[PDB]
């Protein structure tokens, strides 16, 4: 806010409309990656209150009634394990985290009640003993395994789950890629603000000393350096975070494929 | 709308070059912006000093404009890819991956051209009118189990 | 005599209050574990000491010697 | 030391040689009066961004403002975790999104009037579990569904010296 | 909004059209504190020349 | 203009309907196999 420079701005054009378009297209796309990933199923299922599915024990990814804000325990400690002007806002998300771990139960519970079915037309509900029988026969192990083993196969599955938990609070750097998303994030623009500070060879980094101490004639060519310098770092960072956010794209539509065909389904690609 | 995505593609084009050629007006500090001009009113001592910012500037813009084009032809090639395979694979066969070829379980698709893409007429079979039954994991006959 | 000056003659540089950070800053310190001059304060009297670009000055005394 | 901004009483400790106070990236966050020596914080007075929501030329001239990063206690009036929009009343009904503001409120024209309201995430269809019942289809439908991708762009070629110089 | 997208016919949409600042309402004298000057009753009221 | 172009493409809109004819041929008389030799 300082009028002569505002006045000298005027003379490169339209590069901060420019700029400011393709920061407005960056987040539009975040939303919709969002979308793409969560939003697949068009009903919210919920969850019979009867809790038995032949020894399953589903208590640890189901969300909490106990807590407030419903999450499962490993959501819980998922969020618990990762944690973190002058003109720059960074606008909310508009999915809420209440509404993501909504989507996220509604997917539970089609999952277990009704196996496959729900993501290709109608949800038909199946006990669940028997639809794990299905996905051994799609493993090319015959069903009769399953019935016979039905207590065992079942230990096993609690066990692991519990030993999940563990895991990741006992591995260091489980969580290295979403923290570093954040770290990124936030280094950015840490450079871009202290970068206010360079003189860019000016003689001085405040404008308001430059157009104290100096005729209007000279404090123009001061005042030129200190535009562009300025300019270029925004540029870069502008440059910067449309890579970034062509490769999260990237990893996001991996994550849709992921959700669609392991969670709506049983895929026979290897690995 | 429901063509919106090959209009984005033109209109970001469009607007591209728009604002490319938009930007000869401006000065960038020169005292005007046509070359004649300023070769016919100034000595060439100092018109070298004021054809030097008409350069940088014009250059800074290109250079962007350049710059741009580079990442959306990386962002359409990804997207032909996944076209060229999902030709192949929905087209000329039939997958079992879930919900690659449409919504449902996949039948067949057929293939239409458009300006600047395509468009796939995915075939599925979605069941309907269900009904309850009961039903029990296997049947006990003189003694031992059957499954089916 | 001689004596290595262990993490000593820290100083802060420009009187402006920051909180639990970190912050790096080019100027004219002490390096550690340089050796510094050691004199004693019994009889001669005292010679002159060039001032190159400045003087770290301890003593331990106890009589406002 | 020159600025602009809210001053504030602080509660930092200044030490008694000190008249400056920082955060990370050379902040100035605190100042000491030079003629009471208390401490004083230092915030920048509010400012932010302005959006228009507007349901088309074609429907109706009514608009709807949203003053972003801010609360309008500075400025129909509503506040939401995104900022205060006015122009639009809030309505408990919950609907499928059009607009999308933020936070999870979106807007839309009622039919005569703009309303924002939370997001509906779609129907409860609670399907009844049991451990021995099963649930089949008895018919079929066969659907087309159109999905569309871009191939290519324009091919471009500039004459650099040309466009330089002409 | 139409002067932003140089259109006559706005579709539905949000567009965010500028930006606002609150303004100054007041300067504080931009001072120091002062104290003392220098000998000027004992230059000119000085009892003998 | 002012050195800025727009080259023609190469297959012509044309050539690329003519393909797609193609395609729809083969998969209504043949199905999977014309993708996998004769
Ligand atoms: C064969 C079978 O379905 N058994 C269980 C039964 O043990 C349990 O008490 C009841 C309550 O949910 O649910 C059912
Ligand atoms: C269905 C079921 O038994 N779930 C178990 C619960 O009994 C147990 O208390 C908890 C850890 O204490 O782990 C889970
Ligand atoms: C296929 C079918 O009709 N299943 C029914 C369901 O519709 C009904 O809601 C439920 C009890 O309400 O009993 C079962
Ligand atoms: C006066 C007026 O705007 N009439 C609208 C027209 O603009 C619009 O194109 C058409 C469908 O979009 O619906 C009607
Ligand atoms: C929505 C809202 O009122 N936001 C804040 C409020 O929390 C705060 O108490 C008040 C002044 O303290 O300024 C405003
Ligand atoms: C006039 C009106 O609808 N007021 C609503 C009320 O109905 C609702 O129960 C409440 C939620 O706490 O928010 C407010
Ligand atoms: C033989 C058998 O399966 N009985 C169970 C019954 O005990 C249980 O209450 C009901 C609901 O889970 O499911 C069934």
């Amino acid at each position: 806010d300082s009028t002569e420079c505002s006045n000298l701005l005027l003379q490169y054009g339209s590069f901060c409309t420019q700029l400011k378009r393709a920061l407005t297209g960056i987040a539009v796309e975040q939303d919709k990656n969002t979308q793409e990933v969560f939003a697949q199923v068009k009903q919210i299922y919920k969850t019979p209150p009867i809790k038995y599915f032949g020894g399953f024990n589903f208590s640890q990814i189901l969300p909490d009634p106990s807590k407030p804000s419903k999450r499962s325990p490993i959501e819980d400690l998922l969020f618990n394990k990762v944690t973190l002007f002058n003109g720059l806002t960074v606008l909310p998300p508009l999915l809420t985290d209440e509404m993501i771990a909504q989507y996220t139960s509604a997917l539970l519970a089609g999952t277990i009640t009704s196996g496959w079915t729900f993501g290709a037309g109608p949800a038909l509900q199946i006990p669940f003993p028997m639809q794990m029988a299905y996905r051994f026969n799609g493993i090319g192990v015959t069903q009769n395994v399953l019935y016979e083993n039905q207590k065992l196969i079942a230990n096993q599955f609690n066990s692991a789950i519990g030993k999940i938990q563990d895991s990741l609070s006992s591995t260091p750097s489980a969580l290295g890629k979403l923290q570093d998303v954040v770290n990124h994030n936030a280094q950015a623009l840490n450079t871009l603000v202290k970068q206010l500070s360079s003189k860019f060879g000016a003689i001085s980094s405040v404008l308001n000393d430059i157009l104290s101490r100096l005729d209007p004639p000279e404090a123009e060519v001061q005042i030129d350096r200190l535009i562009t310098g300025r300019l270029q770092s925004l540029q870069t960072y502008v440059t910067q975070q449309l890579i970034r956010a062509a490769e999260i794209r990237a990893s996001a539509n991996l994550a849709a494929t992921k959700m669609s065909e392991c969670v709506l389904g049983q895929s026979k690609r290897v690995d | 709308s429901a063509l919106g995505k090959l209009q984005d593609v033109v209109n970001h084009n469009a607007q591209a070059l728009n604002t490319l050629v938009k930007q000869l007006s401006s000065k960038f500090g020169a005292i005007s912006s046509v070359l004649n001009d300023i070769l016919s009113r100034l000595d060439p001592p100092e018109a070298e000093v004021q054809i030097d910012r008409l350069i940088t500037g014009r250059l800074q813009s290109l250079q962007t404009y350049v710059t741009q084009q580079l990442i959306r032809a990386a962002e359409i090639r990804a997207s032909a890819n996944l076209a060229a395979t999902k030709m192949s694979e929905c087209v000329l066969g039939q997958s079992k991956r879930v919900d690659f070829c449409g919504k449902g379980y996949h039948l067949m698709s057929f293939p239409q051209s458009a300006p600047h893409g395509v468009v796939f007429l995915h075939v599925t079979y979605v069941p309907a009118q269900e009904k309850n039954f009961t039903t029990a994991p296997a049947i006990c006959h003189d003694g031992k189990a059957h499954f089916p | 005599a001689y004596t290595n000056s262990f993490t000593r003659g820290v100083y802060y540089p420009d009187k402006v209050f920051r909180s639990s950070v970190l912050h790096s800053t080019q100027d004219l310190f002490l390096p550690f574990f340089s050796n510094v001059t050691w004199f004693h304060a019994i009889h001669v009297d005292n010679p002159v000491l060039p001032f190159n670009d400045g003087v770290y000055f301890a003593s331990t005394e106890k009589s406002n010697i | 030391l020159t600025g602009t901004g809210v001053l504030t009483e602080s509660n930092k400790k200044f030490l008694p040689f000190q008249q400056f106070g920082r955060d990370i990236a050379d902040t100035t966050d605190a100042v000491r009066d030079p003629q009471t020596l208390e401490i004083l914080d230092i915030t920048p007075c509010s400012f932010g961004g302005v959006s228009v929501i507007t349901p088309g030329t074609n429907t109706s001239n009514q608009v709807a403002v949203l003053y972003q990063g801010v609360n309008c206690t500075e400025v129909n009036v509503f506040q939401t975790r995104a900022g205060c929009l006015i122009g639009a009343e809030y309505v408990n009904s919950s609907y499928e999104c059009d607009i999308p503001i933020g936070a999870g409120i979106c807007a839309s024209y009622q039919t005569q009037s703009i309303i924002a309201y939370t997001m509906s995430l779609g129907a409860e269809n609670s399907v009844a579990y049991s451990n021995n019942s099963i649930a089949i289809p008895t018919n079929f439908t066969i659907s087309v569904t159109t999905e569309i991708l871009p191939v290519s762009m324009t091919k471009t070629s500039v004459d650099c010296t040309m466009y330089i110089c002409g | 909004t139409k002067c932003t997208l140089k259109s006559f016919t706005v579709e539905k949409g949000i567009y965010q059209t500028s930006n606002f600042r609150v303004q100054p309402t007041e300067s504080i004298v931009r001072f120091p504190n002062i104290t003392n000057l220098c000998p000027f009753d004992e230059v000119f009221n000085a009892t003998r020349f």
